[PDB]
């Protein structure tokens, strides 16, 4: 009967769809490796998909996935055990070395562009005429760390032009240099900006940007990685 | 084995209980203390379902059914064969689900990410606990809980619904359905939009988020944006389950008559209650 | 600890008139006002909207459907505004009686007005479908939205058109009313021997469920990695960042496998479209091929 033919047919379709979906989700991070970076013996039952090529806009070239995977950076970790499946201990300062929750990825050292080929993220001072339309304007507020000490003051907001949202606070430190803080890791209060992730002494270590009016995808990863890493690595200096 | 980028993230720390004792992986799986608790509760639960299959005299998965205590037992303990096994399995299931959530918290802490995922999962646990713990207790018997069986739990849905007439008329049920339907609409649109930008017409460059905002402005005059759609998806899906929990906690407690009759509050408002014509006069 | 459910600060710039590509800019409206209320949760900008031939046709056709039902509701309310608001949920524009079969010969008061409303709805939805295709083509984007919308249209078409035709009468179709379409749904299940025994109804529920499961998981995941720019999904596809890596590893460590930034959107589109795809088949087979799902289930055939 027809209903029996339809349900059987549906389960065969569903099995093919799951195969297709699983192989599409192996375009990054595969093949699987042993802890020493060599290819693992057991890759699982699904094969790597045939490569696909993305044409990137604004003449930035192509990406083909899957393709040669490497960290393209030194990883300052060592084994804690003689068998597989244990943690790898940082060998230096995990904040500076960019490991664990402080990790960053070697993304392109170019800024993300909008649909017109302009820098997506600009300081508000260089974005005509972006302004704070609602909520507390953080510009001019002191910035407090998790040790409840003042680390600096906000001197601008870095805005996503096309999506009209605040992405970073630009903070001036005691030495008159500035750093970016991700908007998602600060609390704007009436009289201060509070940063739970970092103690006052760790603000100088936030990676600096090489141009004052743009930030690259590489720089964003180092900054956001460093700040998130403070949740674990600044915990001794976090009061309550 | 490890994803190509995985090693740098596999550092010690982030555990809530036991320091470095359970701070390891088995293949891709993180363990931790709550990995051990999950295994213990799950293994004990599966054994008790097996022992239930023995007493019922069937190994067919489509027939096995663990029933709660009959109403006469109230909120008391019951003999294993007639509702005790259900009670112990329910403690094991609760233990496995909460352990699973707290394991997700340990993983969040090691990766330095927000706690939104276990927070979201907790709403599903609430819904489960509404059906097997909160509603039964407020009604005064375990027997109002649902049985653990593939088809017998559907029998319970049908019998529980039709006890109050057409359950469509539960107004909290109406809101829950609207969120479930809207969530599925929003998920289809979100998947479609991102894929349509990443996979444009053959030979064209990847589109930008600006194309995504533009497409929706052209179509409906409004784009919620890339952050907005993820906030929206989280809220639609949690709201669906919140109103689901609500529609059942009020059923058999504050309201125990036919749900269709509840709507007479509106029809009998004094200013139009007695006017001739229409459906209700 | 800031959760990123609501924005702490809104910033505003010049109204964005959008990308051009091959869009006819003559058919775009002006920008609407900025909503500060909407701006706490997503974008503040209302408009512009695009309105060409298909847009006006769809919108006028849709209003005629809506007004046609409204006029019937007023008639049923004896033109009394107090009765209209009292009995709003109880009014119903019913299809023609079984007598009239698939004929367009039924009088207005006994299903003719149902056919007129249905005609207008048919045009409104199908022209709107054309619009979802064409607005994507003008911007050089894939047709994913149009193909996903077709899955919704399938269940709608089965309920109002395809199944009534195969059963040989418009009486099998859904009435236009709030409580009446609920009564119809309940009735449909009783008459077909309980839809819980329809295996396509079971799958449809699994996908509806799965859509809430998956959007809870995906939404929570992207908010959890927004501190690394996770919601910038297209650039994370082009150039994987720590956001995409942490998102993958959360799920690999939790349940033993993971998605990519692109791959999760393929899981997403299919979990959602399978709801109405499986659903439409379940309804199409009810009364045409299978009179009683209990009885069918006892034979598995
Ligand atoms: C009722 C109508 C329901 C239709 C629902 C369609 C869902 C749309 C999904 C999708 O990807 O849409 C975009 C997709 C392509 O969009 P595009 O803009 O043309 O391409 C843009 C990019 O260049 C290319 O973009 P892309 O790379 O995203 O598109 C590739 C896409 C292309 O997808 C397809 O080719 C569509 C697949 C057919 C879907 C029909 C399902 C029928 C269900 C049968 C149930 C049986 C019951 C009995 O690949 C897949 O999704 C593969 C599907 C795997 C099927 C497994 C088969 C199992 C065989 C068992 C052995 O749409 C279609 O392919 C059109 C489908 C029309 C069908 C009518
Ligand atoms: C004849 C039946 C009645 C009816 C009677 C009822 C009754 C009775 C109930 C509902 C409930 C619901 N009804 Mg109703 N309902 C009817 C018709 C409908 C129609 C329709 C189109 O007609 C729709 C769309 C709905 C929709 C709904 C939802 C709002 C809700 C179910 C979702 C939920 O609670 O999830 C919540 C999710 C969970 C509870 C899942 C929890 C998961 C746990 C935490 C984890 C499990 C892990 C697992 C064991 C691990 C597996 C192992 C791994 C795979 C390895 N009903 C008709 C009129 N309906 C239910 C409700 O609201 O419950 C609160 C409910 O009890
Ligand atoms: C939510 C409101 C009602 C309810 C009303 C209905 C209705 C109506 C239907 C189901 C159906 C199902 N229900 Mg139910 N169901 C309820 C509560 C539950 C609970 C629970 C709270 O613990 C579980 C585990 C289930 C599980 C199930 C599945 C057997 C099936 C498909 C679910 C799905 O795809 O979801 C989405 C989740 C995913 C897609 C993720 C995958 C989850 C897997 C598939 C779950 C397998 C569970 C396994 C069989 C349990 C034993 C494993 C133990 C380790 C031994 N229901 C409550 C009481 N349920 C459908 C069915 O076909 O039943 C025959 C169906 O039509
Ligand atoms: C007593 C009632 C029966 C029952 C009878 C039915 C019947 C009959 C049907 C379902 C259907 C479904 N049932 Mg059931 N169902 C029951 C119990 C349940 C329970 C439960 C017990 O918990 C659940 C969870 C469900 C869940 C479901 C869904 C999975 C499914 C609907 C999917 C959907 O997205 O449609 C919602 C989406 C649509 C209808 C698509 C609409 C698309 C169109 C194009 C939109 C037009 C918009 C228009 C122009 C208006 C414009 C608006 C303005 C712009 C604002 N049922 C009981 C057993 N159920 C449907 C199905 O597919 O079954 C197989 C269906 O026909
Ligand atoms: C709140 C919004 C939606 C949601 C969200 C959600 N679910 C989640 C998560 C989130 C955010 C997770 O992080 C978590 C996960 O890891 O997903 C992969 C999960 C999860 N949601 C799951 C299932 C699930 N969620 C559902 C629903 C929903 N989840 C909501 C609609 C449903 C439905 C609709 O029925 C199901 C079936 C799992 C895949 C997973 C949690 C896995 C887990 O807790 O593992 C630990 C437990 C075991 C290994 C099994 C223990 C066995 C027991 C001891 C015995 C069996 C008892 C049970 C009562 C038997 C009853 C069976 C009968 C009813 C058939
Ligand atoms: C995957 C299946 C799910 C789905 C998908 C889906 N729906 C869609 C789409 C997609 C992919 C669109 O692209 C299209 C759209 O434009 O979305 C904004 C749409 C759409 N789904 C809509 C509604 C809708 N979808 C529903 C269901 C679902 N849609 C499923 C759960 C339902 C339910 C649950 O019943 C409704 C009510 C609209 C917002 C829109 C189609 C608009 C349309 O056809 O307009 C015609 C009428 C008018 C223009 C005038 C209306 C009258 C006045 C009130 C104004
Ligand atoms: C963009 O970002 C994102 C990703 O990546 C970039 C992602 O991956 C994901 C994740 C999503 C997917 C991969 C898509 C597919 C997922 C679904 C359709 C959801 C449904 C999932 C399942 C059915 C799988 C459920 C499996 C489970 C829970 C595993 C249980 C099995 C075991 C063997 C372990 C049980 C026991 C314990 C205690 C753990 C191990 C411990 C010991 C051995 C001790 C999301 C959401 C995402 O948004
Ligand atoms: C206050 O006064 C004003 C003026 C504003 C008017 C008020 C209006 C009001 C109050 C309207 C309310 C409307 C409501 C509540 C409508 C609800 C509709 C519902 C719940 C519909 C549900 C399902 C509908 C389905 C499944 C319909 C499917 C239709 C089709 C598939 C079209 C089929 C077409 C047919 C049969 C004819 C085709 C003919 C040809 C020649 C091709
Ligand atoms: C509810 C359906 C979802 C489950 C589908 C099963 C997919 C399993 C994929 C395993 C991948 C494992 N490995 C070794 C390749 O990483
Ligand atoms: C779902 C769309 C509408 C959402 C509107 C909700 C308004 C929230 C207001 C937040 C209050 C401002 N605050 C204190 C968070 O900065
Ligand atoms: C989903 C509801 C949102 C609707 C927003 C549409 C805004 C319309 C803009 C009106 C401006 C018209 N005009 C010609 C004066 O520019
Ligand atoms: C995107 C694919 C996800 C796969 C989820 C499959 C869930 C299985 C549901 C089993 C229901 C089967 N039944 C009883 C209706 O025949
Ligand atoms: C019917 C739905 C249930 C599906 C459960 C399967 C879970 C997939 C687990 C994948 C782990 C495979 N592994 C260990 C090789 O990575
Ligand atoms: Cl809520
Ligand atoms: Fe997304």
């Amino acid at each position: 009967d027809l209903a029996s033919l339809a349900i059987y047919s549906f389960w065969i379709f569903l099995a093919g769809l799951i195969y297709y979906l699983q192989t599409e989700n192996m375009r990054e991070g595969y093949p699987l490796e042993n802890e020493d970076g060599t290819p693992a013996a057991n890759q699982g039952p699904f094969p790597l998909p045939k490569p696909k090529t993305f044409i990137l806009p604004h003449g930035r070239g192509t990406l083909t996935v899957p393709g040669p995977e490497s960290e393209d950076r030194p990883i300052a970790l060592a084994r804690t055990a003689v068998s597989e499946g244990f943690p790898h201990a940082p060998t230096g300062d995990p904040m500076k070395d960019g490991v664990g929750p402080a990790s960053w990825v070697a993304r392109r050292d170019l800024p993300e562009l909008d649909g017109h080929g302009h820098n997506k993220i600009k300081p508000m001072k260089a974005a005509a005429g972006f302004h704070v339309s609602a909520g507390k304007n953080p510009i001019g507020l002191p910035v407090r760390g998790c040790d409840l000490e003042i680390a600096g003051k906000v001197v601008d907001i870095w805005v996503d032009i096309p999506e009209q949202m605040a992405r970073f606070l630009e903070v001036e430190l005691k030495d008159g240099s500035t750093r970016l803080l991700p908007m998602q890791m600060v609390k704007v209060q009436s009289n201060r900006v509070h940063v739970n992730a970092l103690s006052s002494d760790l603000f100088a270590g936030i990676p600096t940007i090489k141009s004052p009016t743009e930030v690259t995808l590489l720089e964003e990863d180092k900054i956001c990685g460093y700040v998130a890493g403070g949740l674990m690595y600044a915990a001794p200096k976090r009061k309550s | 084995a490890l994803l190509s980028f995985e090693r740098k993230y596999r550092v010690p720390g982030g555990t809530l209980v036991g320091g470095n004792l359970f701070d390891f992986w088995v293949g891709p799986f993180y363990v931790g203390f709550f990995g051990v608790a999950t295994f213990f509760f799950a293994a004990l639960g599966i054994i008790l379902i097996a022992w239930s299959a023995v007493l019922q005299g069937t190994w067919n998965p489509q027939l096995i059914s663990v029933y709660p205590p009959a109403l006469e037992y109230g909120l008391g303990g019951a003999p294993l064969a007639k509702g005790g096994l259900w009670q112990i399995i329910t403690i094991c299931a609760t233990g496995a689900f909460v352990s699973w959530a707290l394991r997700e918290v340990e993983i969040c802490r090691k990766l330095g990410i927000g706690y939104h995922i276990p927070f979201a999962f907790a709403f599903a646990i609430l819904a489960y606990l509404t059906l097997v713990l909160f509603r039964p207790v407020m009604m005064g018997a375990w027997g109002y809980a649902f049985p653990y069986g593939i088809w017998t739990h559907l029998d319970w849905v049908s019998n529980t619904g039709y006890t109050y007439g057409n359950f469509h008329y539960n107004p909290a049920h109406m809101i829950a359905i609207s969120f479930f339907f809207t969530n599925a609409l929003a998920l289809a649109l979100h998947g479609a939009l991102v894929l349509s930008a990443a996979n444009p017409e053959k030979g064209k460059e990847m589109r930008t988020p600006d194309h995504e905002d533009t497409f929706f402005r052209d179509l409906v005059g409004y784009s919620i944006g890339t952050l907005g759609i993820h906030r929206l998806g989280l809220l639609l899906s949690l709201s669906a389950v919140f109103f689901s929990a609500l529609c059942m906690i009020i059923t058999g407690t504050i309201w125990f008559d036919q749900w269709v009759d509840w709507w007479q509050w509106w029809v009998k408002l004094p200013w139009w209650a007695n006017i001739p014509g229409g459906i209700n006069g | 600890e800031y959760q990123n459910i609501f924005s702490q600060v809104q910033v505003r710039g010049p109204a964005d008139l959008g990308m051009t590509e091959d869009v006819n800019l003559a058919n775009r409206s002006g920008v609407g006002p900025f909503s500060t209320l909407l701006g706490w949760f997503g974008n503040a900008q209302l408009g512009p909207i695009y309105l060409g031939s298909l847009g006006v046709l769809s919108l006028f056709s849709g209003l005629m459907w809506f007004f046609t039902i409204g006029i019937w509701f007023w008639y049923q309310a004896g033109w009394n505004p107090a009765v209209f608001l009292r009995d709003l949920f109880f009014f119903s524009l019913e299809p023609p009686a079984p007598e009239y079969g698939l004929s367009f010969a039924a009088p207005l008061k006994e299903g003719g007005l149902w056919l007129i409303a249905s005609f207008f709805m048919f045009v409104a939805v199908w022209s709107w479908w054309g619009r979802t295709y064409l607005r994507a083509q003008a911007l050089g984007m894939g047709k994913h939205t149009a193909w996903a919308f077709l899955s919704a249209i399938w269940l709608w078409m089965v309920l109002g058109f395809i199944r009534p035709i195969l059963m040989g009468s418009w009486s099998e179709a859904v009435p236009y009313g709030i409580f009446s379409h609920l009564d119809w749904t309940n009735n449909f299940s009783l008459v077909h021997g309980n839809l819980f025994y329809n295996p396509f109804h079971g799958l449809s529920i699994a996908f509806l469920y799965g859509s809430a499961l998956l959007f809870a998981m995906h939404g929570a995941t992207i908010l959890a990695v927004s501190r690394f720019g996770g919601e910038r999904e297209l650039e994370q596809i082009a150039d994987r960042g720590t956001a995409a890596e942490r998102a993958a590893l959360f799920w690999r460590w939790t349940m033993g496998f993971n998605a990519t930034m692109e791959g999760i959107h393929r899981w997403a589109i299919w979990m959602a479209v399978l709801v109405t795809l499986t659903g439409g088949i379940g309804i199409l087979l009810s009364g045409t091929v299978v009179d009683n799902w209990y009885v069918w289930g006892q034979n598995h055939g």
